[PDB]
């Protein structure tokens, strides 16, 4: 009894994501694509890269 | 709807969503304090925060135990 | 038709209607304490409510079994 | 009519109606003192107020627990 | 979202907002005194300011610690 | 009109008519202690009264159950 | 399944009634084993393990009750 | 006999989760005992000893809770 | 090979947050030992030694608090 | 036996959310779209952005 | 030769770690008391005394920790 | 020899395991009582007494677990 198994697979991930925060004049916080409070009271940006 | 959850998961998540962001506030205020350990403003902040995190996790774990006790007491009476 | 209800149902329901609102009081006090876990007033309230609830559910479930054990004992003699 | 209250509720509330105004006096003194932290007449007042508040909340919670145990021991014997 | 805060950090903030500007005054005095260390007008001023700041921080930290202990004592009794 | 009392009722009544006055002593103690919680003369008395009450209730219940099970075991042999 | 009695149907109701808890508890165990001192992982595992405990208890008592009902009926054929 | 029940497996997961702690805890002890009055060694030891304490506590409680789940099922076989 | 938990991580954050004090305090002592009566070196070493004293004190208490918060959860597993 | 599955999906999210708190003297304050006034001087606003 | 436990081993590790300090302290106190007012002798004696103190203190706290880990495990044999 | 049961054998394995602790712990006391203020004596007695404590508790708990296994089997002969 002959039993035979064969497999192939090919995969690819590539690109970037972004989020961040600024503060202006102690009037306005702004946050982009964060669920955070923008707690720092100062400008932060955070890139994410994978390849 | 969420991956699954019993009634106890719900009671837990009620705390986790009741303290809106304390986890990250505490996680970062430490990263401030460690970089200049001798500033009294930074200290007084961190003290005030870590006391909150303590009490939070404490009451969280006690409530679950009490509901588990109440359920066990009823399931035991089926048989 | 109206939902059928027996004698054990009757006995059980007497507790639910005996505690007018406890069943919801214990939900509100939780949402509050969870919103502000570190206020002693909220703690002192919730301790009471959760105790009363635990005692209610125990007295209910024991009483229903005591009745079930009488009925099952009488039915055995029909033979 | 009034929100349902049990025996433990009616025991806990006895303390609150015993210390008629302490709950306010503590915050009052706290604000007066925070206004001028370096004043001995204020410090000597707030020490007393805060000590009283501590003893009160503590003895309240212990008594409510003892009256929970006395009941649970009885309920267990029904079965 | 608003920066979430508890009870203890609000009692902490009460002192910071009680002393309107002491935090800055303490630096201004140091600045001008360091500019001319032998000037006795400046010296008695800085002595006053620093003696104030020291009591401010002490009373703050101690009050926070007592309000933590009162909560932990109640949360233990939930079991 | 007056209650029919069985045998277990007589057993329970022996305790009730044994502690002539404790039932009310406990309540008076609580009332004054709650009026002025910080008095060690009040506290030292209330501790004793509450402990006596706990033991009384506990012994009463345990006793009743034992008589119940003796009777049940005799009745079973009629069949 | 090749064959499934009424009792099996009852048990399977519980199994299909809890979606994925079987694996959730398994994964949580390995995570916690990787960092036994993180409060978050602890607070997660306490919940999952309690839930699992109650699930198994409720499951096993019901099957017994239904067994006794059937045994009682079967007895009276005689 | 490489025989290992479910409880043995559940325990082994911790042993294999803390790969080297088992010995780090002794290395630190020996070098501390060589010179007890050094802050760097004191601060290291504290952080290792505490981790080992919490490791053994979580290890034993998990085992007990599983045992109490099994025994409640086996009781119903009658 | 290396293994690190949450508590030693919390210590490491301090060790990395004081970039060089570990060495500065060692050097200033040597300098002062060379000529103890120089008030410059005296004021320097006073500054450093106080900074080191605080760094160690706060480190240990932080670790201890995070041990206690874990023990209080693992106690409720049973 | 031939079994065939086919799937397509599109989604998009865009825009802004606003809330804040304004204080006029001690005696007066206003909360906009938020449960309570920020115990804060002047004004503060937040503009959450999703794209 | 005589039976020794794990807590004995952990204790003795310190006795063998600080090889001679017990003797050095017994000597330094004698030669100090022979002339209490030599500042070189005072300065020598201060170190040995402080070392002895920290030695015995670390020794006992370690033992107590290892005791309570074991009492915590034994509590679950039930 | 007198009759001895399986629980006796299990019990005695401990006693014969700790060959000499049974008396070491008494001699240590007799010495320490002579000069209660000798740290060399105190450091030894703390260890011996901790060992004795753990020994007796492990003994009793083991005996009880075997009693409850046997009782559970004997119950089903009926």
């Amino acid at each position: 009894l002959w039993i035979v198994d064969l497999n192939k697979s090919d995969l690819e991930r590539l690109g970037t994501s972004w989020s961040g925060s600024i503060t202006i004049g102690d009037k306005l916080g702004v946050s982009l694509n964060q669920s955070s409070i923008s707690t720092l009271d100062g400008s932060r940006f955070i890139a994410a890269v994978n390849a | 709807a969420t991956p699954w959850s019993g009634y106890l998961d719900d009671v837990s998540a009620k705390f986790d969503t009741g303290v809106d962001n304390l986890q990250t506030q505490v996680t970062e205020a430490l990263d401030k304090l460690a970089a200049k350990p001798s500033d009294p403003a930074l200290l007084a902040a961190y003290q005030s925060k870590l006391s909150e995190y303590n009490l939070y996790r404490n009451a969280q774990s006690n409530t679950v135990k009490v509901f588990k006790d109440i359920d066990a007491a009823i399931i035991q009476n089926f048989r």
